[PDB]
């Protein structure tokens, strides 16, 4: 299948309570493999997956150095952003960054990403061409001008096409037992009466990986999109994910409803019914 | 400017009384990142609770998993108690074995 | 490195 590597930075200011906190996590697909927290007793990039632990001291020294440099740069960016938005130094604010690469089955670059936000809103983003920028407002346009003048996009492009893809390929090989294994959902339908003339049918999906899944209800073969209650996909805590979808049906019509499940770990889509 | 947390409370494996398990409280969709989560057993805070590393979704909203090992019984009742700047007072979501 | 190294160029 295709695969992705993503790094996520969060920098959060807290006036009166020290310097901004910087946290960074790294993922391959839906598997976290490293973390960094500036509030830790002794901040270091640290392993969160067994297949990364084999990297040597030069690796961990390198990544730790990067995260301290990044913490410093985004602390300064919080101070800069304050001025760009004419804001007081009393409040707490947040910068977020997500970046990385996607590769196809053959391991070549599908596309790269480098996107930033301020207080939960888009700030600036590297365009898919990896050579121009999209700025969300006149503040981000000031940053865009600086980055254009310094040819920043060229350096990100070189990273995204080169080191990002090369490292992702290495991780996929070292973690092939798990990163390259899809676990299909375990599925069942439950039935619970609401009243004498209505019942809830809930379609469960359990123990699947990766997180991407489609659960749909049909009535007489017609999708019940606007009438289905769909809960957010949630982590089980053991690498896998869980989801359910529910529909309220008239008593006696339960067999007119079917649940359809799509997942990477399934050769063909599943169709389930309530089995009384 | 701010977004209130969605909360789900559930177990890692389907629950059976007397068999060891994990209790989860998944909070997501919230902003900013500061949040307070307690896991409760019969109204009392459980002490040994762990949580995942802060991360966020494509829409920039944050998510966290809080979890603790527990053995369900038919009597005992569990819940999650969450506070956030968007919340006037803590929200309590009870563990229902079928959701 | 695996993370992007030259982060100083990303001054706002």
């Amino acid at each position: 299948g295709s695969h992705s590597m993503r790094y996520f930075y969060t920098a959060m200011s807290r006036p009166g309570r020290g310097e901004p906190r910087f946290i960074a996590v790294g993922y391959v697909d839906d598997t976290q493999f490293v973390r960094f927290d500036s509030d830790a007793a002794s901040p270091r990039m640290a392993p969160r997956a067994p297949w990364i632990e084999q990297e040597g001291p030069e690796y961990w020294d390198g990544e730790t150095r990067n995260m301290k440099a990044s913490a410093q740069t985004y602390r300064e960016n919080l101070r800069i952003a304050l001025r760009y938005y004419n804001q007081s130094e009393a409040g707490s604010h947040i910068i977020q960054v997500m970046y990385g690469c996607d590769v196809g089955p053959d391991g070549r670059l599908l596309r790269g990403h480098d996107q930033s936000a301020y207080d939960g809103k888009d700030y600036i983003a590297l365009n898919e061409d990896l050579s121009s920028w999209t700025a969300a407002d006149t503040a981000a346009q000031i940053t865009q001008r600086k980055w254009e003048a310094a040819r920043v996009a060229e350096q990100l492009r070189a990273y995204l096409e080169g080191l990002c893809v090369e490292w992702l390929r290495r991780y996929l090989e070292n973690g092939k037992e798990t990163l390259q294994r899809a676990d299909p959902p375990k599925t069942h339908v439950t039935h619970h009466p609401i009243s004498d003339h209505e019942a809830t049918l809930r379609c469960w999906a359990l123990g699947f990986y990766p997180a991407e899944i489609t659960l749909t209800w049909q009535r007489d073969g017609e999708d019940q999109t606007q009438d289905t209650e769909l809960v957010e996909t949630r982590p089980a805590g053991d690498r896998t994910f869980q989801k359910w979808a529910a529909v309220v049906v008239p008593s006696g019509e339960e067999q007119r409803y079917t649940c359809h499940v799509q997942h990477e770990g399934l050769p063909k889509p599943l169709t389930l019914r309530w089995e009384p | 400017i701010q977004r209130t947390p969605k909360i789900q409370v559930y177990s890692r494996h389907p629950a059976e009384n007397g068999k060891s398990n994990f209790l989860n409280c998944y909070v997501s969709g919230f902003h900013p990142s500061d949040i307070e989560v307690d896991l409760l057993k019969n109204g009392e805070r459980i002490e040994k609770v762990e949580h995942s590393d802060l991360s966020f979704s494509k829409d920039w909203s944050f998510y966290l998993l809080y979890y603790t090992e527990f053995t369900p019984t038919e009597k005992d009742e569990y819940a999650c108690r969450v506070n956030h700047v968007t919340l006037s007072q803590p929200k309590i979501v009870k563990w229902d074995r079928d959701m | 490195t695996s993370t992007f190294e030259d982060v100083k160029i990303l001054a706002f």
